[PDB]
RNA sequence: UAAUUGGAAUGAGUACAAUGUAAAUACCUUAACGAGGAACAAUUGGAGGGCAAGUCUGGUGCCAGCAGCCGCGGUAAUUCCAGCUCCAAUAGCGUAUAUUAAAGUUGUUGCAGUUAAAAAGCUCGUAGUUGAACUUUGGGCCCGGUUGGCCGGUCGGAUUUCCAACG
């Protein structure tokens, strides 16, 4: 079935790697998607935009297809993955393997008083990606999505209950835009609130530890 | 920076500003100079009645090669003459000279629409019932 | 299926089978949309329901010799005057919904 | 980062630069996890026992690693007359 | 010169005319509950968000504040009256959270169906129009009356429908009539 | 895919009455009539995309016409004219003009000016806008340090407490 080339890839197949937040919190490179297949089930996906692009030769025209998947369980964990291809079927499949191993964490919070299960981003965020910026702005409870049918589709997949957006620049160029809001919920993390003031004794990698095992025989 | 004052005590500077850049505005000119009461053909009115002069073909512009079937009819309030496109088929055999008909505009807001050069009105009522029913056969058109 | 007992299972729960149908809304009917996986999944060839023996012979005569024609009969069961045209005699693979516009607009009681 | 009960949310707590004090983040792959060996009479390095130094891919691409480890590990002990304070 | 009459319409075109989520979305509520139109739900919709506005008013200013404390407790007991907040659900952390399935639940078309009596959602519709159903001693026709906490027990046959005893209705009473003429005499 | 059947319920209406009202009309009540597809029969726009819903059939052949926009039509039209079927809102629905949101396409919040539209040829200069730094700490109680010692516990550094005031 799956055989591992990576280091990673058998330390999760033996199982000494159970919770995708170890690879996250040491920022492991994934390299294979059977990693996170594994550790994250029950992650579904959707196909968000098929178009054609055209290279032009001497005798015609060399049209393939380039698709746009995003993935998501429902809770925490976000991937972006863009593919073309020259069927339409096969640009999907090889996109959501690209979706899978861009999987990352979104920081979810509170607008207000903290009472459970944050529905909200802890904070405002924005991302740009080819004249798009996306802003998201935290937003009270009961507010819903507030965003276009693709960029609510994808804060759907995230987890986020409440939040707000703002937008920018031609945001009518689709892949732009998703590439724009993926951009602004993985610096959910990259912001410093006074939450995280505290210092922390620097963890020892899984690779590190479990030495012999990564290593091949 | 950013080419604007910003200082507190500027604002005379910053809404004068505003009040002249806004003439760059295509319809606050027009709201601002009576443009529709001077210069369009309505007085600036949803609608005018008018009387036939001519029956008009109008040939349509590019990729198009059709014959667009529109009539000539002077308004009644102004006397100015404008050209008016009548809708779908056998219409045109309902409209006739000195019928007073009912004009409207013609969806984009005093411009062209579609294929037909010229032309920014259409007739809405013909002897003074309707060009729905007379295309549909619901009503007739009274003996003038 | 249809109202024998789907107001009857609903007392007080609302929520058995409320899921959406396949979605087409305009496009026919699945009844062969099982077979369709059937003929993919097979690695040989299958016979597809292969031929209209009696039912063509004799009710092409109780429908159009009666006072019709083909051009007039496809017309108003709308389809090609071709396919009335192979369901005369043979060579026709026969499917539910237009073998079902035939028998209700002409009467003759044979499937 | 916690509820009104002081239950724990926030699904990772990120690590952060032992030089600029920064959040690595999940797709920092620049990102470096320094090791350091401790030691003790007759050389003889401890195995598993270690002194350990983050630093974020942002000080790396900066060439300001090596000033970094030279500080951070003349606090720690680990050095001596290397580093300098004044300039 | 008589003074104005104030007026106003409770409900709201949804901005986007043709989706395939919101046009779908309409199975439980109008399949479900047996409504007219959409305009029964846009109806809920925009109660549902003159609450929210008020409740997310009140978020804003400050804890102990008295225009909070005073329309906090307000807004809760009315919805808790009519049923739709839960017994205890009272904050306003979770008005924001109601939704629209369970404002269509305290609607008299589909009480008079859970309690009994209907056997179908839009059988009750029709028998709440035909004058049958009375709440404690008035009767109502009024499918979307939005009983009240205090008011399950008295949703009962009107005391003048013929299902409520009272001589049976013009269509029994003439049937009864012609096997009188045919059979009696 | 219907297709043949049954008892039940009701008001839209026709109205004794009473009520209503200055007098009436109407509403709210209510005796008596008042439902089986023929009616007591819902329409208005659509079905390429935007935008929900047919590559079904007949006619036409860059003609007639449609089409807010992109486009459709020159002999197999998913787009015209029709029939069928389906979609949307619904006692309402389409069309025209204006206006607001959309519009961060008027920008205080909050635009843009190298090449997409736009830095005066350059400098002086009045109004206008803008402009370096500097001028003393009296109520009490709880919290953190930073100095001052009464205090070393200890092999030059290791804990802090009772007390000033030091903000």
């Amino acid at each position: 079935g799956w055989v591992p080339v990576t280091k990673l890839g058998r330390l999760v197949k033996a199982g000494k790697i159970t919770t995708i937040e170890e690879i996250f919190l040491h920022s492991l490179p994934v390299k294979e998607f059977q990693i996170i297949d594994t550790l994250l089930p029950g992650l579904q996906d959707e196909v968000m935009n098929i178009k054609p692009v055209q290279k032009q030769t001497r005798a015609g025209q060399r049209t393939r297809f380039k698709a746009v998947v995003v993935v998501g369980d429902s809770n925490g964990h976000v991937g972006l993955g863009i593919k073309t291809a020259k069927e339409v079927a096969g640009a999907i499949r090889a996109g959501i393997i690209i979706a899978k191993l861009s999987v990352i964490p979104i920081r979810r919070g509170y607008w207000g008083t903290n009472l459970g299960q944050p529905h909200s981003l802890a904070t405002k965020t924005t991302g740009k990606c080819g004249s798009v910026t996306v802003r998201l702005i935290p937003a009270p409870r009961g507010s819903g999505i507030v965003a276009s049918p693709a960029v609510k589709k994808l804060l759907q997949l995230a987890g986020v209950e409440d939040v707000y957006t703002q937008s920018n620049g031609k945001t009518r160029t689709l892949e732009n835009t998703l590439k724009a809001a993926f951009v602004a919920i993985g610096n959910t993390y990259g912001f410093l609130t006074p939450n995280l003031w505290a210092e922390q004794p620097l963890p020892v990698s899984p690779l590190d530890i479990y030495s012999d095992e990564a290593s091949a025989q | 920076g950013k080419g604007k004052p910003r200082g507190l005590n500027s604002a005379r500077k910053l809404r004068v500003h505003r009040r002249n850049n806004r003439w760059a505005e295509n319809n606050y000119k027009k709201r601002l100079l009576g443009t529709a009461f001077k210069s369009s053909p309505f007085g600036g009115s949803s609608h005018a009645k008018g009387i036939v002069l001519e029956k008009l073909g109008i040939e349509s512009k590019q990729p198009n090669s059709a014959i667009r079937k529109c009539v000539r009819v002077q308004l009644i309030k102004n006397g100015k003459k404008v050209t008016a496109f009548v809708p779908n088929d056998g219409c045109l055999n309902f409209v006739d000279e000195n019928d007073e008909v009912l004009l409207a505009g013609f969806g984009r807001k005093g411009k062209a629409k579609g294929d037909i050069p010229g032309v920014r009105f259409k007739v809405v009522k013909v002897s003074g019932v309707s060009l729905l029913a007379l295309w549909k056969e619901k009503k007739e058109k009274p003996r003038s | 299926r249809s109202q024998g007992q789907i107001n009857a299972a609903r007392r007080q729960g609302l929520v058995v089978s409320v899921d959406k149908k396949y979605g087409s809304t305009n496009t026919r009917g699945d009844n062969e949309g099982q077979r369709l996986t059937k003929v993919d999944r097979e690695t040989d060839i299958v016979k597809p329901k292969k031929l209209d023996p009696n039912v063509g012979r004799a009710i092409s005569r109780a429908r159009t010799d009666k006072k019709m024609s083909q051009k007039d009969l496809a017309t108003k069961i709308n389809e090609k005057p071709t396919v009335v045209n192979d369901y005369e005699a043979a060579r026709a693979i026969p499917n539910q919904q237009v073998l079902s516009k035939l028998e209700r607009a002409l009467g003759v009681k044979l499937r | 980062m916690e509820n009104d009960k002081g239950q724990l949310v926030e699904l990772y707590v990120p690590r952060k630069c032992s030089a600029t004090n920064r959040i690595i983040k999940a797709d920092d792959h620049a990102s470096v996890q320094i090791n350091v060996a401790k030691v003790d009479e007759e050389g003889r390095a401890i195995p598993g026992e270690y002194v350990t130094y983050a630093l974020s891919g942002y000080v790396r691409s900066r060439g300001e690693s090596d000033d970094s480890l030279n500080r951070l590990a003349q606090n720690d002990g680990l050095l001596k007359n290397v580093w300098s304070y004044s300039r | 010169p008589r003074a104005p009459r104030t007026y106003s319409k409770t409900y709201s075109t949804p901005k986007r005319p043709y989706e395939s989520s919101r046009l779908d979305a309409e199975l439980k509520l109008a399949g479900e509950f047996g409504l007219k139109n959409k305009k029964e739900i846009y109806r809920i919709s925009f109660q549902l968000s003159k609450i929210r506005r008020a409740a997310r008013d009140l978020l804003t200013r400050d804890e102990k504040d008295p225009k909070r404390l005073f329309e906090g407790n307000a807004l809760i007991r009315r919805l808790v009256r009519v049923g739709v907040l839960s017994e205890d659900k009272k904050k306003l952390d979770y008005v924001l959270a109601l939704k629209v399935e369970d404002f269509l639940e305290r609607r008299l078309q589909t009480q008079v169906y859970k309690l009994g009596l209907a056997k179908s959602v839009h059988h009750a519709r029709v028998l709440i129009t035909q004058r049958h159903i009375a709440v404690g001693k008035q009767i109502v026709n009024i499918p979307s009356f939005m009983v009240r906490l205090d008011s399950e027990k008295h949703i009962d046959f009107a005391p003048t429908s013929p299902f409520g005893g009272a001589r049976p209705g013009r269509v029994a009473r003439r049937n009864a009539a012609r096997k009188a003429e045919a059979s009696g005499e």
